[PDB]
């Protein structure tokens, strides 16, 4: 069955030259060989000259000098650069500058793609660095005329206010945190400028409210706030508008500042429009005039950004291509189930979150990621690193059968001298892998494909697909975002994507939100300009396109765990957020907050281009192509190391050449390969190409990503201009087909939650008790603590067993601070006496962190702490009686009786008990044979009358009399729990108290508790006859 | 310190 | 020095909480150290020393997974129990400003053999006191 | 156990070239081990017997 459906359109990419210009230049279509001539015959090409001008001006000047016949200094670096750019313009589809272009097609019944006469329109727009330089200058000089607003990434921690990063730089290093003292005037400003305020309106209000008496004090205060970007002006353009330059012009006109600049900007706008009308190759003179004019306003390294559009005549493809992608995705998602732990760092972070905050709380995003007041970021995050000494070892737990399956394939391929590895559906089905759930399939994806017609002998749509080097993306619309200004109507595309995303999720609880942020290196933001159709927006360090009604803030997001998967929520909206980022920004370079928000949008979803074999074959220096029907998922790859290529940094050419031919003959490297960073396609039977390769190899440590890939050397291309072939790449966006108490307001350091030592609670941890726990609890703790309770020095106590690396006992005493400090001298004597007998080693006094939300809130936990007290008394009595020999029941029988007694007294009716115990899966089959003692269990676990089946003997009578001390308090607690209306699913509390009781009686043992629950469920199920 | 003093602290 | 006869649980080696030593660990102080030490710990502890409630103190920085400050105060058990209520107020005031999160009271395990035996450890613990004072002054 | 990467590459290349030529053995040599540039062993780490 098909999992994915196509959208309304796709993208086409094609370089500016045909592949004929590549073979003609490397003396393939002509046998003549010569360094110059061809170099002069290309450097005088108009299209080549302009394409170089738009990208590298220095090389353009050097080309002009060379054409003038002047003395070129190097002439080696010159030749290498010219060769690399010519190869890129002929053979690399990826769009950049005037080297390559983009267009948008449609699906149909037949494939026809053709070129029009008027190709290659230009789309020139000012760079972001230029605009930001102008904006900063304006707001530095004319701040008095501007309107300012508060930054959305601000975080107030105690008496300091912080930002996640800074757009500026410290000397020559980035700024990872700026903190200022959050004084009273700062808070007043933080309230006034919440949604925008004029400079004078704020300044005079502050002067009125403080009287300062020195105006230069307020001016410096506000200027210091503005310089550090705590206040954002209205001149700064959004990244999610369709035109940043027009927005800036309108804003400066509104402010009425720097009149000379306003007319100059309009002149630049007018000139910039003319350049967009010239054909490619004819705009050299206009570009220079425009560049000279623009550089006079603000001189920066990057001034103009240029893109071009193919403008094809026909752009249809056969809709059969969507079936093949579905087959590929079926097999790729089937294999994904062989890896058990695909995200180890996030899986560890979930455990840290659960250990710290439990599962019934929602924690602020910025507090959670803080090193001091949180748990820090995951252990692989590079922006502020976790300063804790945790273990970073990780293991993805690949299945052994699949690992063996992929090694036989490699061995067979080597033995038979085959160049490819073919995987098949029937072979994968024999591995008996687990099935994937509809909840783990990603909602949308994109895939990059190079399509080549299999053969011209039949004139038929037999297509051969090669997955592109980048493999696509994890969401539909990420690749299309950058080109929003070139689409005919971009809104309809993103509106459809948003509608489909909403269709796939439960409504009335979710909203869509777009994350936009302006990095420190504003050069990286040129790819972040894009449109979106999400309902809300969060813009950091820039203005937003939305009204203040649809504005989100970083200090408003709250994180939680539901079904063991993270989610984000907005406190003000009370809606969960469905976060989107419609651009190819690399998360790993972003701050921790942005990177974390990106991660949890893919939480528990399989990543389709994380291949299983990548870990099996990582140690090999040769890997054959991996194929599936008519897909080449991976190309054939060779890589060089110090063993097979002994190259020194001082190695001379003509010795590398002779050493490299041995490599070619030994490993069978074909004639055409890709050098897979930036130099790409290379013809190895050409001296200049090997010169390129030695220059690249020597610099790149001789191992640093020197990976050769085979060329797509079968089939023919599908895009033709008259009779010239063009290399074409498709980007196919797909969407999934649809198949049918946390509101607590207690802060983390509230006096209700954390109790300091002797703050009404004395919390003691006893170490070194492993071998004598039962005797200690039964005889020593019991007597001393009960004597304290009777004397009225403490009101109650309870204990439990835990493990922080080492095993210990946690004992908590409740009384006033004065009494707790009064009896401590006697507690020391007691513990010294206990130690002298070898029953313990040492102890500590710790802070008590109460689990308010886990036990029903602030009003009900005070009763859970009495339930714990009576349960501790009962545990002591049972252990003492068991050691004295009063009864001889096994551990399992005691556990079962205790669980049944808890459920019966809490008020859970029999109709629910078997469902309740089965809810943890334990009751399925696991201990059906172990219940071979059916009769004894059925007699003991029946609670009819007054446990009549248990009171038949003195042992059972004693056991049931010990337990009844615990009944009235549990009944009271259950009544109060079910009386509350804010508390839902009281079955969560019952499970917690049962877990605690089992821990007290038997310690840390998961398997034993599972067994006890399973046996209890089976025993209760068999008694269905007696109700 | 006065209310208008912002003790700027920067990490780099 | 390996011939030491002091057992592992000897009263000379392991000191229980308030057993002539009050040993406190402060958590959540990563970002504001050198201000906590320079201004807050210094003034409170030196004031205690001048009033003769404690005879000496010293501190160090460590990491048990999480980073913290270890602060050790020396006095008799009676004075340590009498002055503790004021220490809680001090630590609450420190927390309210966001300088720390929470603390614990632990057992002091002395390194007798590392600093020359049972007669010289008592002088190493004064070397530590004066070195802590000098560190505070330099940071300030 | 932190095995060196050069030695891992050395043995993987040996195995590959053994499979390709259909040979039944892998031969290690003193001069080949010399070029790996390994650390020298101390007299205090050599087993006594």
């Amino acid at each position: 069955r098909d999992l994915y459906r196509n959208t309304n359109t796709f993208m086409i990419r094609t370089p500016i030259f045909s592949i004929d210009n590549y073979y003609e230049f490397f003396r393939k279509d002509g046998e003549s060989d010569k360094i110059k001539d061809r170099l002069l015959e290309i450097c005088n090409n108009s299209v080549f000259r302009e394409a170089i001008l738009v990208s590298s001006k220095s090389l353009y000047s050097t080309i002009i000098d060379f054409c003038d016949g002047k003395e070129i200094k190097k002439f080696d670096y010159f030749l290498q650069s010219i060769y690399k750019y010519l190869i890129r313009m002929s053979m690399r589809p990826t769009p950049f500058g005037l080297f390559s272009g983009v267009d948008f097609g449609k699906y149909a019944e037949e494939t026809v793609i053709s070129y029009e006469n008027d190709n290659f329109k230009k789309f020139a727009r000012p760079d972001l660095e230029w605009i930001i330089k102008i904006v900063k200058e304006l707001e530095d000089n004319h701040y008095k005329n501007l309107t300012f607003k508060i930054n959305d990434s601000i975080f107030i921690k105690g008496e300091r206010a912080l930002l996640i990063h800074s757009t500026d730089k410290e000397d020559n290093n980035r700024i990872g945190e700026i903190s200022i003292r959050a004084t009273k005037p700062f808070m007043r400003t933080y309230d006034l400028a919440k949604d925008g305020i004029e400079y004078n309106k704020l300044k005079y209000i502050l002067i009125d409210e403080y009287s300062i008496e020195d105006e230069s004090k307020i001016d410096n205060f506000l200027k210091q706030l503005i310089e550090r970007e705590f206040l954002i002006s209205n001149l700064r353009p959004p990244l999610t508008v369709l035109d940043q330059f027009d927005y800036l012009i309108n804003e400066v006109k509104k402010a009425e500042i720097e009149i000379p600049l306003v007319d100059e900007l309009t002149e630049i706008k007018e000139k910039l429009k003319l350049y967009n009308e010239t054909p490619v190759g004819a705009g050299e003179e206009t570009y220079l005039e425009l560049y000279k004019k623009m550089e006079s306003v603000a001189n920066v390294k990057n001034i103009l950004q240029v893109d071009m559009k193919l403008n094809l005549r026909d752009k249809k493809i056969n809709k059969k291509i969507i079936s093949d992608v579905n087959d590929l995705m079926n097999i790729l998602l089937d294999l994904s189930m062989s890896i058990e732990n695909p995200e180890p760092f996030l899986s560890k972070y979930k455990q840290e979150f659960i250990e710290k905050y439990g599962q019934d709380r929602e924690i602020s995003l910025l507090e959670m990621l803080d090193n001091d007041i949180g748990i820090g970021p995951p252990m692989n995050y590079e922006r502020p690193r976790n300063n804790r000494s945790l273990d970073v070892s990780v293991n993805e737990l690949l299945d052994n059968n699949v690992r063996d399956y992929f090694m036989e394939k490699y061995f067979q391929a080597l033995k038979t001298n085959s160049r490819n590895i073919a995987i098949r559906d029937d072979e994968i089905k024999n591995l008996e892998l687990q099935k994937i759930d509809y909840e783990n399939i990603p909602d949308s994806l994109e895939i990059n494909l190079l399509v080549k017609n299999k053969s011209e002998d039949n004139l038929s749509d037999e297509f051969q697909y090669y997955i592109g080097p980048n493999l696509g993306s994890t969401s539909a619309g990420k690749s299309f975002g950058r080109f929003s200004h070139m689409m005919s109507e971009p809104k309809k595309f993103f509106e459809e994507l948003d509608e489909r995303n909403i269709e796939l999720i439960d409504s009335e609880e979710y909203v869509t939100c777009e994350i936009s942020y302006l990095p420190s290196e504003v050069r990286n933001a040129n790819v972040t300009r894009n449109i979106h159709s999400s309902e809300y927006e969060m813009s950091l360090f820039t203005n937003g396109s939305k009204d203040n009604l649809y504005r989100i803030k970083l200090n408003d997001i709250y994180i939680g765990l539901e079904n063991n998967t993270f989610y984000a929520k907005s406190k003000t909206l009370n809606k969960k957020l469905l976060l989107t980022i419609n651009n190819m920004l690399n998360p790993q370079t972003a701050p921790n907050a942005i990177r974390f928000l990106n991660d949890i949008s893919l939480d528990e979803k399989k990543l389709w281009y994380k291949f299983v074999w990548s870990d099996v074959y990582k140690d090999f220096s040769y890997i054959p192509a991996i194929k599936y029907k008519n897909f080449v998922i991976m190309p054939e790859t060779w890589k060089m190391n110090k063993i097979n290529m002994k190259i020194n940094k001082k190695t001379e050419f003509n010795e590398f050449k002779n050493q490299f031919n041995d490599y070619r003959i030994k490993y069978g490297v074909p004639q055409y390969v890709y050098i897979t960073f930036a130099d790409n396609r290379i013809l190895l039977n050409l001296d200049d190409e090997q010169c390129v390769k030695i220059l690249y190899h020597e610099c790149k440590n001789s191992f640093n990503e020197i990976i050769l890939n085979s060329y797509e050397e079968e089939g023919v291309n599908i895009v033709k201009e008259s009779h010239k072939d063009y290399i074409c790449e498709l980007v196919i966006p797909l969407t999934k087909i649809k198949q049918e108490m946390l509101s607590s307001d207690i802060s983390s350091l509230s006096k209700e939650r954390v109790k300091d030592p002797f703050d009404e609670w004395l919390y003691i941890k006893l170490y070194g008790i492993s071998s004598n726990v039962d005797d200690l609890i039964a005889y020593y703790i019991s007597e001393f603590c009960n004597e304290l309770v009777e004397e009225e020095i403490i009101s109650k106590y309870f204990f439990m067993r835990y493990v922080d690396p080492e095993q210990h006992i946690r004992l908590r005493l409740n009384s006033s601070q004065e009494k707790l400090l009064m009896i401590y001298p006697k507690i020391r004597e007691w513990l010294s006496m206990i130690r002298k007998k070898g029953l313990m080693t040492y102890f500590s006094i710790d802070s008590y962190d109460r689990e308010i939300e886990r036990y029903g809130g602030i009003e009900l936990i005070n009763i859970a702490e009495k339930v714990f007290f009576f349960d501790s008394i009962v545990t002591e009595d049972i252990l003492r009686a068991k050691r004295e020999g009063s009864f001889d029941f096994c551990d399992e029988i005691i556990g079962m009786i205790s669980v049944v007694h808890y459920m019966e007294s809490f008020g859970l009716p029999y109709a629910k008990q078997v469902e309740f115990l089965r809810s943890q899966v334990s009751s399925s089959e696991y201990r059906e044979d172990f219940k071979q003692k059916r009769t004894e269990y059925m007699k003991l676990c029946n609670s009819n009358k007054d446990w009549e089946g248990l009171r038949e003997s003195e042992e059972g009578n004693i056991l049931i009399e010990i337990l009844n001390k615990r009944r009235k308090i549990i009944e009271y607690y259950g009544n109060k729990v079910r009386e509350n209306e804010e508390v839902s699913t009281d079955l969560s509390i019952l499970d917690s108290i049962i877990h605690l009781n089992c821990n007290r009686m038997f310690g840390i043992d998961r398997e034993f508790e599972k067994k006890v629950r399973a046996l209890a469920s089976h025993a209760l199920y068999a008694l269905k006859h007696f109700k | 310190l006065d209310d208008f003093d912002l003790d700027v602290k920067v990490k780099a």
